[PDB]
RNA sequence: UGACGGAGCUCCGUCGUAACGAGGAAUUCCUAGUAAGCGCAAGUCAUCAGCUUGCGUUGAUUACGUCCCUGCCCUUCACAC
């Protein structure tokens, strides 16, 4: 759920297709991409704040994503799981690349 | 002497003619066995 | 003033050759060349001619194709070894490449008393084409530093190889000659000739 | 510089066979080729007929 | 009971089992001295851990390494992973932790593969 | 004499010829003077490039 | 109704397909591997160099891939095709006959990559309905009504003929043009599991050595 | 201090203690005219009736480091410069004593 | 993106252009928001070069 | 054809 | 009192081939050679002998003269510079086929016999000697750049270009270098065939020059410049 | 960037540098344990031995940007814009 403090309204709500519980969240520095994680899905959901559609479900973790964060400068995404690994996602750009680290 | 399995078919001209006729019939009726969003 | 971290002599039940202890004092390529005095003379090749991390042997099994610019962090000697092996018959044979390179540094040190690693660095820096051409006719265009180092290694390896393809001179000696000449800047090195021709052609299409 | 002359066949036909020094060597080569063509021709025919 | 620890190092199919106990500094690979491991050109690679921490630490332990599977390169990688992991585990169990800390620091500062298995798991694109 | 210029911005949307990147560089000698150039190899920011000529201004190379 | 394996995603998510070949494929097999992806809109070709099947399936499963396709050959002649549906099957094994590739056509030109129209003809038995279910879901849904590109799966005595045409609706009928490739597929093994699982239970298998195998029909 | 003797078309290096041949250089096609070492003793230079001067690594007969065709006349004397390692002196029947550099 | 491609030399012509627009106050109020956005980014993008110059005529234009 | 910016430079 | 060479016996100069790149050389490039074969038996298409056949092919018979290519090789091959082992010739067919001409070859002086070689060479891709010891004509891989010397100077024969003296030109060039001359075997056409790869174009005489005349004129200067005699 | 023999890819020792000598024009494919080299198994109701499928070992260069060319496809619930 997305909130504007100026008018204190829930200006948008994002929901997964599969009715997934979400535990961790991160917002792009540009404030255009909102990305959340779950303990039940093993994948990472992404939405557009402007339209609210689900852009893509980022996959590759064999365990639940525990927590999430974007770069304030580089705009890259860092994800972690109980899969004993860290994956760096370059979602922005023409090509998508993932860098896993154990 | 007998033969054991099916003989492999030969794609002859009349078979090609018969097949494409069915294709032309299906499209003329727009009868397509297609997958659609539910 | 003095600090003592070792209050007993060290004798290991398994014998160790003493040069290994001398290596423990300092990490040296093949336990025979020091990286401390090696510097890239040209500023541009810095941050892409990586020599600050010392290594005993060129082999590392690093992950150097994963990202775009990872190849920069590779030791340059390992890059030369990887470029040396080529042409199908030598494909898959990195150990032969390491042996050939070790012979090449031996030859270089013999011919010139200067540290061979600095000779390698000088050759690579000298042979880096600073400007090139692109097809439109041709138009002159600048050259990125990684393209410089990659293309430099390519010319050095290719020239040394082709020079010894059907000649008595072996791969190690033709390498040592080509790197020595490139470090000198003499036109004798094939790579320097190609660099000069490329930059001149771009000058014509400037 | 040393001087040498080219070797070539006047009236050359690439589709035509290369000329052979030994006639018996050529003649058997002809008929080995003929046998193979006839054999492969027969084998496809018997298969299709049997099919 | 003699203080001892057991560790494993894996590279491709090559697997090395390193047993590290209190001792007088005997390092053996497959029942032979570490100086006799082959290929010769890559020997320093298996010497690689031994050199960083200094031979003094090893004067007080014996180590036995058994290698099976894979090729020569993979076997050497297994040996070096196993020796590093065995040293760290032995100093963990039987020595102060400042030890385990600087050993881990030096090994990871040089090359992390001494401690962490390097698996080129397929990645789709 | 050949000058050195550190890239500060890789220009986008420039439609240069394939394999060619239009870029903005700043001369090391003068941190004020900037020039736009065309580069052949892959490039990131914070690199430095050796310029034979310092006067030519980049043009979109078709 | 659509089967349990596909019912979860039938009409909800588009399929993700990977096409591969046997180890050390010949050029023609790779060329055929190049055609098959172009048949399926969401297919991606992957080189099978030194890949191990449990690694292959596991890596593809991590990718979220929906289906995996592997091709075999004999002296540059495609011979078999297998389709395995993730995450737990089924896996179908097909045998290729009378294969004619588009590279055998001179000046053929480039194809269209629009979401195709699909034709399944003469599939009657429950097994026939099954085979349609696997084959149907490889493609994307909701093809545009005027989409010009059509694929047909025609059953003729268990010998499924596949043709792929581009049509133009004329004022007095419809005209179609073949684009290729041509080949004949016959299912001969269907198992409840991924292709890695040689131990998967068999839903059905083709008995060639039954006496009536000369004449018995299945699809 | 192993000592080198030039005999016929070969050069034999004898160990001081063993007083026996420890190295043999027989690559020379014609008669060999010199076996002088460098100051460091690492390299050995020699002359031939063909006039070519070949530089070998001392105690490594297999490897040839440098070969120079000083003249088509016989080369009888080949001596390293004692002060400077890099420069090698070559004297021939050509009556010109060329000073080479490695 | 179009304006970032502009070399600094064309910025000075741009500043001179904006100055000339100022006298035509009819054009000024017609497209005031656009003049603000384009002028002011330009100062942002190449601020370092702009401040560097000592040119008196540029100093009066900016004022 | 000429693009944004390039057209401006002419203008 | 500089001493004599020990061996004063005449020694044949080496045959210079593509594998050797260091040696100073003159390379004459006969660009746009009109050499094509067609079954009637394959015959080298000619401007005069096959007019109707070329019209069926759709190619103009003006640019269907292998005689010019034949004559240039004769004067080039017969030049003393070739006898001194300092010249190698490459031929670029208009279709895009590159031919390496071994300096040792002796092409037939009659054109009809020369045409018999070209169909043999174009189809068999190689020509062997009478004693079967060396390949004289061998088709090679484009581009022409790789086969040429590592350090070389490039020029074309352009009527529009300024007139230069070939002797003064070769003299002012360096020694380790080599000179490559692109000669257009065409009867007529634009001089842009080699423009991609050459650095400059030069004129040899103010009057128009035939390909056979121009290449002969250019090489004579090298002999005077290099003292080939 | 050879052949022969021995020893454990490495080391040691010996030698020695009719047709064809690494393959034209064109055209195809290819991005990491990938290209390529090497060997060892099995023949799994279709196919395969003129071979097919597996298994391990060694293991790179260059790109991972660009829509400039060439094709295909899509568009015409706040804040800020």
């Amino acid at each position: 759920r997305a909130w504007d403090l100026i008018r204190y309204r829930n200006f948008r709500t994002f929901t997964g297709t599969e009715r997934i519980q979400f535990n961790c969240l991160a917002v792009d520095p540009s404030g255009e991409v909102v990305c959340a994680g779950s303990l039940d899905n093993f994948d990472i959901h992404v939405w557009s704040v402007q339209t609210g559609q689900l852009l893509d479900a980022l996959s590759g973790h064999e365990g639940p994503v525990s927590c999430l964060s974007f770069s304030q400068e580089n705009s890259v995404l860092a994800s972690a799981s109980w899969d004993k690994t860290i994956r760096i996602w370059s979602i922005f750009g023409r090509s998508q690349q993932v860098e896993p680290i154990e | 002497f007998d033969r054991t399995a099916k003989p492999v078919p030969v794609i002859t001209s009349e078979v090609t003619e018969s097949l494409e006729d069915m294709i032309r019939r299906r499209i003329q009726d727009s009868n397509f066995d297609d997958l659609q969003r539910r | 003033f003095e600090v003592v971290e070792e209050f007993t002599p060290v004798v290991l039940a398994t014998p160790i050759p003493e040069e290994v202890q001398q290596a423990q004092t300092e990490i040296k390529l093949f336990n025979k060349w020091s990286f401390e005095e090696v510097e890239v003379k040209d500023a541009s090749l810095v941050d892409y001619v990586q020599v600050r991390q010392p290594i005993f042997v060129a082999h590392t099994a690093g992950r150097y194709a994963n990202k775009r610019f990872r190849k920069a962090q590779c030791p340059i000697i390992e890059r030369l070894t990887n470029s040396l092996m080529m042409n199908g018959r030598n494909n898959g044979k990195k150990l032969k490449a390491v042996r050939i390179i070790k012979h090449t540094l031996d030859i270089i040190n013999v011919l010139t008393d200067q540290n061979p690693i600095q000779v390698v660095v000088d050759a690579i820096t000298n042979t880096g084409p600073r400007e090139d051409t692109t097809r439109v006719r041709r138009q002159a265009v600048d050259v990125s530093p990684l393209r410089r180092v990659n293309q430099a290694i390519a010319l050095l390896t290719i020239g040394a190889r082709e020079a010894a393809f059907r000649n008595i001179k072996t791969i190690a000696e033709t390498l040592a000659e080509e790197l020595i000449n490139a470090a000198k800047g003499s036109s004798t090195s094939y790579a320097i000739k190609k660099k000069d021709e490329l930059e001149r052609v771009a000058k014509s299409n400037r | 510089i040393p001087t040498h002359a080219p070797k070539y066949e006047e009236n050359f036909n690439p589709d035509k066979k290369s000329y052979d020094p030994d006639r018996t060597r050529s003649e058997i080569n002809k008929m080995k080729a003929q046998l193979k063509k006839e054999r492969k021709f027969t084998m496809k025919e018997i298969r299709k007929d049997a099919k | 009971a003699v203080p001892s620890v057991q560790t494993f190092g894996k590279k491709k199919s090559a697997t090395a089992v390193a047993h590290v106990k209190a001792g007088k500094g005997l390092i053996k690979v497959n029942g032979s001295p570490i100086t006799l491991v082959e290929p010769e050109i890559l020997r320093f690679k298996v010497y690689e851990p031994l050199l960083l921490v200094g031979l003094d630490k090893f004067s007080n332990i014996d180590i036995r390494v058994r290698v099976t599977g894979g090729g020569h390169v993979s076997q050497v990688y297994a040996i070096r992973q196993a020796i590093a992991k065995g040293l760290v585990a032995y100093h963990q169990k039987y020595v102060d932790e400042q030890s385990k800390n600087e050993l881990k620091k030096a090994f990871t500062s040089y090359d992390r593969t001494l401690l962490i298995a390097d698996s080129r798991r397929p990645e789709p694109k | 004499p050949v000058t050195l210029a550190k890239v500060i911005k890789v220009l986008g949307r420039t439609g240069s010829r394939g394999g060619v990147t239009q870029v903005r560089v700043e001369f090391l000698e003068d941190t004020s003077r900037t020039i736009v150039r065309n580069v052949k190899g892959p490039v990131r920011e914070n690199d430095i490039l050796v310029l034979m000529e310092s006067e030519r201004e980049a043009r979109r190379l078709r | 109704q659509v089967d349990d394996e596909y019912a979860a995603t039938s009409g909800i998510m588009d399929p993700r397909i990977i096409v591969t070949t046997s180890r050390d494929p010949s050029t023609r097999l790779s060329q055929f591997a190049k055609e098959i992806k172009l048949l399926f809109p969401n297919a991606v070709r992957l080189n099978r160099g030194n890949y191990v099947m449990p690694n292959l399936v596991d890596a593809c499963k991590k990718s979220g891939t929906t289906d995996l396709v592997v091709l075999h050959e004999h002296r540059g002649v495609p011979t078999s095709l297998t389709i395995s549906h993730f995450p737990h099957g089924p896996t179908a094994q097909f045998s290729l006959h009378n294969v004619v590739m588009r590279h055998d056509i001179i000046n053929a030109g480039n194809q269209s990559e629009v979401n195709p129209h699909l034709i399944f003809d003469n599939f009657t038995t429950a097994l026939g309905k099954r085979v349609v279910c696997i084959l149907k879901h490889l493609f994307n849904a909701g093809p545009k009504k005027d989409s010009e590109r059509v694929i047909t799966f025609a059953n003729r005595g268990d010998f499924i003929s596949v043709r792929q045409h581009v049509y133009v609706r004329t004022r007095e009928g419809v005209e179609i043009a073949e684009v290729g490739p041509r080949f004949e597929m016959r299912l001969f093994e269907l198992r409840l599991g991924t292709l890695e699982n040689k131990d998967a239970d068999v839903e059905w298998q083709l008995r060639r050595f039954i006496r009536t195998a000369n004449k018995k029909d299945y699809l | 201090h192993d000592f080198a003797v030039t005999s016929s078309t070969r050069v034999q290096i004898f160990s001081s203690r063993t007083r026996q041949v420890i190295k043999t250089f027989s690559r020379f096609k014609d008669v060999v005219y010199s076996a002088s070492f460098r100051s460091d003793g690492k390299l050995l230079c020699a002359g031939d009736a063909t006039g070519l001067v070949s530089v070998y690594d001392s105690y490594n007969p297999r490897t040839i480091l440098l070969s120079i065709n000083a003249s088509t006349h016989p080369t009888h004397v080949t001596k390293f410069h004692t002060q400077d390692n890099k420069i090698l002196a070559t004297a021939s029947d050509d009556r010109v004593t060329r000073l080479w550099d490695i | 993106d179009a304006l970032m491609v502009m070399p600094f030399s064309y910025v000075l012509k741009f500043l001179k252009f904006i100055d000339t627009v100022m006298q035509n106050k009819t054009l000024l109020h017609s497209h005031l928001p656009l003049i603000c956005k384009n002028l002011f980014f330009i100062i942002k993008f190449n601020h370092k070069e702009l401040v560097s110059q000592k040119n008196e005529e540029l100093k009066l234009q900016i004022n | 054809s000429l693009k944004a910016g390039e057209r401006l430079m002419e203008a | 009192q500089k001493a004599l060479p020990a061996s004063l016996v005449p020694q044949a100069p080496p045959v210079l081939t593509s594998k050797d790149k260091i040696t100073k050389r003159m390379i004459v490039v006969l660009a746009m050679a009109s050499l094509e074969t067609h079954k009637i038996k394959y015959v080298l298409l000619n401007c005069d002998d096959h007019q109707g056949l070329l019209k069926k092919m759709g190619r103009d018979i003006s640019e269907a003269r292998p005689d010019i290519t034949h004559q240039c090789l004769l004067t080039l091959l017969d030049s003393p510079i070739n006898k001194a082992g300092k010249l190698q010739v490459y031929i670029q067919t208009s279709r895009g086929i590159l031919i390496e001409v071994n300096p040792t070859v002796r092409i037939p002086r009659t054109f009809k016999r020369f045409s018999g070689l070209m169909v043999q060479l174009l189809h068999k891709l190689s020509i062997r000697s009478v004693n079967s010891e060396e390949k004289l004509l061998k088709v090679i891989k484009n581009p022409i750049t790789d086969h040429l010397p590592t350090k070389c100077r490039k020029v074309t024969l352009s009527f529009d270009a300024p007139v230069i003296r070939v002797q003064d030109y070769i003299e002012k060039l360096d020694d380790d270098e080599s000179i490559c001359v692109f000669v257009g075997a065409m009867a007529r056409g634009k001089d842009n065939f080699a423009d991609e790869y050459v650095d400059e174009k030069v004129g040899l005489s103010n009057y128009p020059l035939s390909a056979s005349v121009a290449c002969s004129k250019f090489c004579h200067g090298a002999e005077d410049a290099w003292n080939i005699l």
